[PDB]
């Protein structure tokens, strides 16, 4: 915040609902709740200019729970594999697939 | 009367909701195997399909961490019918 | 990203460009104005769902409330459009180039 | 086919802003305006939310309808104009679309499509959450903490359409 | 699907009430019959013209008014909640604005139509 | 309005301005903006007029659009970071839709359009609001986004923005109009030394906003709006012209007065960072802005312009608009230099 | 008198209204001078959504049971005669 | 066996629909004196089945100045929304089991709306473009206290669950500790049914037939239909918010005639109230809602939120 | 970035409790009551763990007493038993206050032949403590070691060496 009240007033107006990682109602975690508390805990106090490259980690990690684009690639890749396996006539899926 | 009723309809729902909360450790463990032999399935299919491939390396995590992540629809239910991926992610919402 | 993604963000830029792109009617701009916001509602609850970050839940809801206040905003400033020149023509808004 | 329940809605989603984008009459432009708020409804529906996909349609249809109303009154001509009418009106209508089925024809074939920006052409379902199995919608509750969480939100929201009802009094006191 | 279905089958059924009604009568069409009505003596000037709206205050306190209840078809489910000291004046807060705000556009007279 | 309908306006004015300042969370920051962007138009309205109707309008339909990018770049970073925190951007999209939103509702060049013709078509106190309390919010956004800015945008806009303010100026004979063209050229100091200082934004800032309301509460006080209106003032007011004298040469930059104080303290700032090129433009390119204060000192203190003969009535009146804080503005729009280093209080 | 006077004016006039504030104020009123209302708390707090996580053990626990019939932990008693 | 399920709901409705307009036709003559239909079959049994098939085989006019898609299109919305209405009601089962079965139905209302909207507009006639208009005015009366009325009962229920109601009145009507909304609701719904007195948008003695009169033979016959399905619709909402029939598991069909013949009472008493009252302004009926109705409505709403707190009497969310 | 360890099909090997929800319904109460130990260190390893790999074994003896505890109903009280949850699958919410009468009759069946005690209202959503023999997990999310905070600046305040030292400025 430009002017920090609610630190100096201790009371808390909208921080609740800044993360996910947050208490939510009836504990009820989101997705990528470990991912983004690795990645707060690893960067906490040390300055966004250091956690940019100190928690680079955390951060991929949490980027790849929260888009899951490196999966999707893996599983498009697989799925391209098996139709090029199924018109050349090279594989039978299993019963239970 | 309202009042009465709703009480006794709370006392309900609590009986209700113990029922779940005995049950729940035994459907956790179900649920757990069943995971895992999806997941295990997924990765013996995995090997034969992408066996010719290149660089692949069978069953490679995208993630650093070592820590166990949920899979998503696409990982679990990845290589099976429609009939059955339409159910585990659309079944539950379409449900009258 | 997912592919649902990429319509809602088509239809954020399709309505984004309706806007920048005037004809005559003040009326059909302020359409694209709420359709703008309902791609954002879209967008903003898609994400929200799916990650279940369930505090954000109510996000939406107070999206549309701001949304709201717009609209009847713009309502009121298109009566006095038309009340002064008998049209919602933003042609007719050319006082201030002099 | 049903796996692609929303990339179809979605497709329809984007049909109905090209059509009041491309701003023919308002009675018209309202109409797109209902019908993407109907299916974006369904997008959010499927997604979990419910209550978030009904109150979004129930809002724009009463948001339509005042539009409606002023229009009659304020944003009428001896012709209103249909898509196919003008020439402006058809020719954006028309790029709308040819620039949707381009991009819905390569994600398709390719399962995949690079629109400036890289999207996954899997089917949405993929990213879906694979363990649920609570006694409550998750959507309600994030939505009712609002009362208890959204003290600070429920006051600037309720001010706000306070301050809302006198603005427009004064903005139309001639 | 059932939901799918069930909405199919009704505009289907309506539509074929339209594509029966259209295909099996007789029809004899000419001007003078599909002429625009008006008891009688042709209309003076478009229908299209501009209509004024004399209750236009109120069409754009509807619009708020229609949002406030967004914010309170929530209240079921909030009631719900263990902090109900906080969720009780939150409710009751919001419900008093929005009748203040009716109040005022009364007393102010913007509930009365234009003349 | 009523009296109590306008204080209460007011007050949510400065309280959108205060939720953006205050607020940790991207949806309270566009709230903030959405509050403040409803209570204002009211303000411009205020007189009710096809001139007020057009600006409220053209005013409505720029912040609007504004906000809409604000609110696509805050749910673009939601996707690529799942946080709401008021800060540096996780995504370069992201960053520059939000930054383009501030520069429209800052109304820096290309943006500009709407800024002269707004100012014209409301009245003076509402001119002072738009051209002073408005910038606040944007600002302090800027303030903390800037570590993921792309320099490249940001000085673009700056540069232009003192470009279009300098030139667009020359053309001007409505007070209204020349306040706002100078409105934009010194919006551009202050993003341009953004990206290397932010406490010299702030400087900057502060240093325009008191010598802005100094200004308008002159033109206020005389009920002035066009040049030659006020070059009657010498005939009514002869302390007024020597005010507005040390105040535009002050708004111009000129040592020794406090507006060279923002002027100096950027080039430093800017020389530090081995950026040489720059600021030497932006110098001199600010001689433009000189040339059209100077015109004013000419028409209005330096020379005495032809008068009226109905003039004489207004002699035998006192002036009776309030002139809040003008004393205490007027001295600090002129004779701060010496107090340059209390600057490190902004730090 | 002019606390009846007033009133039965709007009696007359706008019972509508009359009975609007009433019926809104007893709403404001009522439920700080209930004794029922803490009640109202102390069910939706009783009401199970989650699972109730146990607690490792450590050996220097006694207000925790070890089993869920055991006597320590909260009751409902006061729920049954509610 | 889902298709079997949806045509036995919707074959029984047209022809409720189509036999409501007899009984309409003769509660009307009686109470003004006289008879009614009782030539064309029995006790004029077979009227509505001549009416029908005059309709359908009489000549549908496009008006030469129509807009000719929007002009078909709205009898299609109206008949096929008024329809979709009957799909979430508990009778005791619903055909579609909704979470948020009430938010629904007033979705589905609002959207009804535009059948009317577009069909006046689209005629191009000045007495249609009337009505139309005189259509959003009556939504913009009660749209909001409509909704407010039922979030005050839905306090009491816990629920947007449609057959929640049905457990929520299991001991006790909920006429009694909510009969001042109940009386609002009556009203709101004959206001939403477009129903005298408040029948405003067809307003036959001032607009002739306001936004359906360019309309003939089948199309006129769609708008017909869907406003006497919405009439029934809508006092079978009513009978489950405020007449809660008991529902035995094993008897469901006991449930079903009870909450039937409370369903046909309230439909009867629309009509007996149409034979009573003379017609509202359509400004005044703004007024009865924003400057009555609506104070209260937001009283009572203060007090439904209020009263299960400091009772101790929160029903169950689920 | 790593192969993700998975058991092979045959650890994840365990004789189902094949009945339907009504008949689980049925039996919570007192599954609830006798089957407490092992269900409580699983749940205990599962939230500590947070790995279903990690709590196999404990899965198992779930898996174990639940069919130990179905069968000694189906041993001792079958009849009284099926006509129970029979009772619960009519209905569509399978509601327990529409078969109070059958579940006297199976309540006091497994009161009576095996000392069953139903828990009271509210017994089963005690938080218990339960004592095991695993040892608590040191980094249960694979933390990496945090980077060090930056060098505390500490001292004494002086004032600032010859001033402000802007320029010209003596102060
Ligand atoms: C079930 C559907 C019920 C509606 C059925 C509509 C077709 C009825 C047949 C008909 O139109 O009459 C004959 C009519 C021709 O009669 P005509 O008197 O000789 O000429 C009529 C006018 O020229 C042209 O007629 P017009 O003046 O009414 O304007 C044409 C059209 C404008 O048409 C266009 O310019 C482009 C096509 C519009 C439809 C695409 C949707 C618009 C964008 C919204 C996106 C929605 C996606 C779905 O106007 C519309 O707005 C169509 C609205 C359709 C809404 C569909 C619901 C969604 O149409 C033809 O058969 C040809
Ligand atoms: C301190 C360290 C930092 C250094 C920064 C510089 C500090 C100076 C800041 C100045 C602040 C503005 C206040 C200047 C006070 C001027 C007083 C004055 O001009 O006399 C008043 C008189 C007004 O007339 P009146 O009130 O009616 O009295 C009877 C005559 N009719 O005036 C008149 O009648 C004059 C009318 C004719 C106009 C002549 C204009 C030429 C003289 C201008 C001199 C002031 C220039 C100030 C600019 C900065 C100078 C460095
Ligand atoms: C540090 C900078 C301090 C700047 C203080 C500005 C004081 C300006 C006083 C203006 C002179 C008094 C006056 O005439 O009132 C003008 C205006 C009220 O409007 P007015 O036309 O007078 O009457 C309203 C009836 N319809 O008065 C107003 O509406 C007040 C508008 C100015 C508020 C914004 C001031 C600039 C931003 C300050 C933030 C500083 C950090
Ligand atoms: C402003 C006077 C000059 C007028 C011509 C304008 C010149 C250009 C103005 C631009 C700024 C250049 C100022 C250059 C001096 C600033 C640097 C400086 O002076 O050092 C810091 C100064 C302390 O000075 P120091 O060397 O410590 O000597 C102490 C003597 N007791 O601490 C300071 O910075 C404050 C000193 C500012 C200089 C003016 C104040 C001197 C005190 C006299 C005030 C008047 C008191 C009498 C009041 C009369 C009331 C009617
Ligand atoms: C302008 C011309 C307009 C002409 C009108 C055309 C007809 C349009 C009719 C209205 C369209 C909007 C329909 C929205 C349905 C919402 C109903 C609903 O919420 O319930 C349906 C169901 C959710 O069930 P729920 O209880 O909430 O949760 C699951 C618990 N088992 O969820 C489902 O059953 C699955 C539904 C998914 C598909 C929805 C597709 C809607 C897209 C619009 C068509
Ligand atoms: C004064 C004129 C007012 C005109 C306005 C129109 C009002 C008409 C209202 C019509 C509906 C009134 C009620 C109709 C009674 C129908 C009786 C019936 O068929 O059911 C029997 C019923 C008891 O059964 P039940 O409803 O299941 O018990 C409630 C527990 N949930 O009944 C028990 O005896
Ligand atoms: C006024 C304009 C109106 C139109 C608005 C349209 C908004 C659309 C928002 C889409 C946001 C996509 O954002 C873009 O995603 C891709 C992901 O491949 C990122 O891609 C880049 O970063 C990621 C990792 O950081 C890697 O893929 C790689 O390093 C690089 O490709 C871009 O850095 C990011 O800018
Ligand atoms: C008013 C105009 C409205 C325009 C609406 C436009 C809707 C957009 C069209 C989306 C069509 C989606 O098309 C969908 O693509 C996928 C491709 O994998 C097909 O899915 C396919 O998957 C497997 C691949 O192993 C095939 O064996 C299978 O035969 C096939 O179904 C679906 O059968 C098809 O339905
Ligand atoms: C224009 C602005 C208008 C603002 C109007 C604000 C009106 C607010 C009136 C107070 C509403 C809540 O009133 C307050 O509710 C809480 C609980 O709900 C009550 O609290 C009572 O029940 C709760 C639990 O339910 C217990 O924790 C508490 O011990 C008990 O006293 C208070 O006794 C009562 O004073
Ligand atoms: C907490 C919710 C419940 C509390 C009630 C909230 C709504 C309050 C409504 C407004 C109350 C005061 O505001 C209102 O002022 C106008 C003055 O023009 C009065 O209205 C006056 O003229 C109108 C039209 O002829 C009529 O209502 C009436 O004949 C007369 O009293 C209202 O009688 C008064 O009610």
């Amino acid at each position: 915040p430009f002017f920090d009240v609610q630190k100096r007033l201790g009371v808390d107006l909208d921080r609740w609902m800044t993360i996910q990682s947050a208490e939510q109602p009836h504990k009820i975690p989101s997705r990528c709740h470990a991912f983004e508390k690795e990645w707060i805990e690893c960067a906490h106090g040390i300055g966004s200019i250091r956690a940019e490259k100190e928690c680079k980690i955390e951060f991929e990690d949490f980027r790849e729970c929260l888009l899951r684009q490196k999966t999707m690639k893996r599983l498009h890749a697989i799925r391209r594999q098996r139709e090029k396996l199924i018109k050349e006539g090279k594989y039978t899926p299993p019963p239970h697939h | 009367s309202m009042m009465k009723w709703n009480r006794e309809r709370r006392r309900l729902q609590i009986e209700d909701f113990e029922a779940r909360i005995a049950l729940m450790p035994l459907l956790q463990a179900e649920k757990d195997r069943r995971v895992l032999q999806m997941l295990r399935e997924n990765l013996e299919e995995e090997a034969t399909v992408m066996k010719d491939v290149p660089g692949w390396k069978v069953g490679e995590s995208v993630f650093h961490t070592t820590r166990w992540v949920t899979p998503m629809m696409g990982e679990l239910y990845g290589l099976r019918a429609s009939e059955e991926v339409l159910s585990a992610t659309y079944g539950f919402i379409w449900y009258t | 990203m997912s592919m649902v993604y990429m319509n809602i963000m088509m239809a954020f830029t399709v309505s984004l460009v309706g806007l920048l792109m005037y004809r005559s009617h003040l009326m059909s701009s302020l359409l694209c104005l709420e359709g703008m916001m309902l791609s954002l509602f879209v967008m903003a609850a898609l994400t929200i769902l799916n990650s279940h970050f369930t505090l954000a839940s109510m996000m939406p809801i107070i999206l549309l409330v701001f949304a709201a206040c717009e609209a009847a905003l713009g309502l009121s400033l298109l009566v006095m459009v038309s009340n002064t020149y008998g049209t919602d023509y933003v042609q007719n808004l050319n006082l201030l180039q002099c | 086919m049903m796996l692609y329940i929303v990339f179809i809605l979605s497709v329809i989603f984007v049909m109905g802003f090209v059509g009041f984008s491309s701003k023919p009459s308002p009675i018209y432009g309202g109409l797109g305006l209902i019908v993407s708020g109907g299916v974006g409804c369904g997008i959010v529906l499927n997604f979990g939310g419910s209550f978030l996909g009904l109150m979004v349609f129930l809002i724009y249809l009463g948001g339509m309808m005042v539009v409606f109303g002023y229009t009659t009154a304020m944003a009428t001509e001896q012709y209103p104009e249909i898509w196919l009418s003008n020439k402006a009106v058809l020719g954006a209508f028309v790029t709308g679309l040819l620039m949707e089925f381009f991009m819905v024809y390569y994600v398709l074939k390719d399962k995949e499509v690079e629109v400036v920006f890289e999207f996954n052409g899997l089917g949405d379902w993929v990213i879906y959450d694979t363990g649920d199995s609570g006694f409550f919608s998750e959507e309600a509750m994030g939505i009712a903490a609002l009362y208890s969480y959204g003290t600070w939100l429920v006051i600037v929201t309720g001010w706000s359409l306070l301050i809302g009802v006198v603005v427009i009094m004064e903005i139309t006191r001639g | 699907m059932n939901l799918m279905l069930a909405l199919l089958t009704n505009f289907t059924l309506a539509t074929l009430l339209v594509i029966i009604a259209f295909w099996l009568p007789q029809l004899n069409v000419y001007s003078e019959k599909t002429s625009p009505y008006e008891c009688g003596f042709d209309p003076m000037g478009s229908a299209r013209l501009p209509f004024s709206m004399k209750f236009f205050l109120v069409a754009i306190t509807f619009l708020l008014f229609d949002l406030e209840i967004a914010l309170l078809l929530p209240l079921p489910w909030a009631s719900q909640t263990a902090n109900l000291n906080t969720m009780l004046t939150m409710a009751l807060f919001l419900i008093i604005l929005l009748a203040v705000s009716l109040a005022y556009e009364w007393t102010q007279k913007g509930l009365e139509w234009t003349e | 309005m009523n009296p109590i309908i306008f204080i209460i306006i007011l007050l949510t004015i400065m309280l959108g301005t205060i939720i953006v300042m205050i607020s940790s969370h991207w949806l309270l920051v566009w709230i903030g903006f959405e509050m403040n962007m409803l209570a204002i138009i009211p303000i411009m309205m205020k007189n009710h007029n096809p001139r007020a109707t057009e600006a409220s309008t053209k005013y409505f339909l720029t912040q609007s659009t504004a906000s809409m990018l604000l609110m696509m770049a805050v749910i673009i970073n939601l996707m690529f970071s799942g946080q709401w925190t008021v800060m540096k951007l996780f995504n370069p999209m992201a960053s520059m839709l939000m930054t383009m939103a501030l520069a429209m509702k800052l109304g820096m060049a290309p943006f500009h359009f709407w800024v002269p013709e707004v100012t014209q078509g409301i009245p003076l106190s509402s001119g002072l609001i738009l051209l002073t309390w408005q910038k606040l919010a944007p600002m302090s956004v800027l303030y903390q986004i800037f570590p993921s800015i792309n320099l490249n945008l940001i000085l673009t806009l700056s540069v232009l923005s003192i470009l279009i303010g300098g030139w667009g100026g020359l053309n001007q004979t409505q007070l209204r109009k020349i306040m706002a063209y100078s409105s934009i050229a010194h919006m551009g100091w202050m993003t341009a030394v953004l990206p290397y200082n932010p406490t010299m934004t702030l400087l900057n800032l502060i240093i325009y906003i008191i010598m802005t309301s100094t200004m308008f509460t002159m033109f206020m006080a005389n009920s002035t709006t066009t040049t030659l209106s006020l070059s009657h003032t010498w005939n009514k007011t002869p302390i007024m012209t020597v005010l507005i004298l040390a105040t535009l040469l002050s708004m111009g930059g000129l040592p020794p007065l406090s507006g060279f104080m923002p002027k100096w303290m950027i080039i430093q700032e800017m020389t530090k960072n081995n950026s040489i090129i720059l600021p030497t433009f932006m110098a001199i390119t600010a001689l433009l802005n000189l040339y059209f204060y100077m015109r004013l000192t000419y028409s209005t203190t330096l020379t005495m312009f032809p008068s009226t003969n109905n003039m004489k009535m207004k002699w035998q009146f006192p002036l009776m608009k309030k002139m809040t804080f003008l004393p205490t503005m007027v001295v600090l729009s002129t004779m701060m230099l010496p107090l340059t280093p209390m600057l490190s209080v902004l730090e | 008198e002019r606390v009846a006077a007033f009133l039965k004016n709007v009696w007359a006039k706008e019972p509508v209204l009359v009975a609007s504030f009433a019926i809104a104020g007893l709403a404001v009123i009522l439920p700080t001078l209930s004794p029922y209302t803490k009640y109202s708390l102390m069910i939706n707090r009783a009401t199970p959504y989650n699972y109730p996580v146990p607690l490792r053990d450590d050996g220097n626990m006694p207000d925790v049971p070890s089993h869920p019939q055991d006597p320590q932990g909260p009751s409902l008693e006061w729920l049954k005669r509610l | 066996m889902f298709m079997i399920n949806i045509l036995m709901l919707i074959i029984p409705i047209l022809l409720a629909v189509a036999f409501l307009t007899l009984v309409e036709r003769k509660v009307l003559g009686y109470m003004q004196l006289r008879k009614g239909p009782n030539v064309v079959g029995p006790y004029g049994l077979l009227q509505p089945i001549a009416d029908a098939i005059k309709l359908f085989i009489k000549e549908p006019l496009r008006p030469a100045t129509s807009s000719a898609s929007m002009f078909i299109l709205a009898p299609i919305m109206a008949l096929g929304l008024a329809l979709t209405m009957w799909i979430p009601l508990p009778m005791p089962y619903p055909l579609i089991n909704m979470n948020l079965g009430v938010l629904f139905m007033l979705a589905m209302s609002s959207l009804a709306v535009y059948s009317i909207l577009w069909s006046g507009w689209a005629s191009n006639s000045k007495y249609a473009l009337i009505g139309a208009l005189r259509a959003v005015a009556q939504t913009i009366s009660y749209e909001v206290t409509l909704a407010i009325i039922l979030l005050s009962v839905l306090l009491m229920s816990g629920s947007f669950t449609l057959s929640t109601l049905i457990t929520t009145q299991e001991q006790m009507w909920l006429i009694l500790p909510a009969w001042p909304l109940a009386m609002m609701w009556f009203i709101s719904t004959l206001a939403e049914t477009n129903r005298a007195p408040f029948d405003l948008t067809e307003g036959e003695s001032e607009l002739v037939s306001g936004f359906n009169v360019e309309y003939a033979a089948g199309p006129f016959a769609l708008f017909f239909m869907a406003e006497y399905a919405n009439i029934i619709m809508m006092n079978i909402f009513t009978a489950i918010l405020f007449l809660g029939t008991s529902h035995n598991p094993h008897m469901p069909e006991l449930y079903t005639i009870n909450f039937t013949i409370k369903s046909l009472l309230l439909t009867m008493s629309f009509l007996w109230i149409r034979a009573s009252y003379p017609r509202f302004r359509y400004d005044q009926l703004m007024h009865l809602l924003w400057k009555n109705f609506l104070p209260l409505t937001l009283a009572l709403c203060m007090w439904h939120v209020s009263l299960p707190i400091l009772t101790s009497g929160i029903p169950p969310q689920t | 970035p790593g192969i993700v360890e998975l058991p092979s099909l045959e650890d994840l090997k365990v004789q189902e409790v094949k009945v339907s929800s009504s008949v689980l319904k049925a039996a919570a109460h007192h599954y609830g009551a006798q089957c407490d130990k092992p269900n409580k260190e699983f749940m205990l390893c599962r939230w500590e763990e947070k790995d279903p790999r990690r709590c196999l074994e404990e899965g198992k003896l779930v898996n174990q007493c639940a069919l130990e505890f179905f069968r000694q109903i189906k041993r001792h009280c079958a009849e009284p038993f099926t006509e129970y949850w029979t009772c619960i699958d009519y209905s569509g919410l399978q509601l327990f206050r529409r078969c109070r009468k059958q579940q006297a009759q199976f309540d006091e069946c497994v009161l009576d032949k095996l000392g069953w005690v139903r828990p009271d209202l509210g017994d089963l959503s005690k938080v218990t403590k339960v004592k095991t023999d695993r040892p608590l997990p040191e980094n249960p999310y694979h933390s990496r070691a945090r980077p060090e905070p930056n060098p505390e600046v500490e001292g004494d305040l002086k004032p600032a060496r010859h001033g402000s030292r802007l320029f010209f400025w003596t102060m």
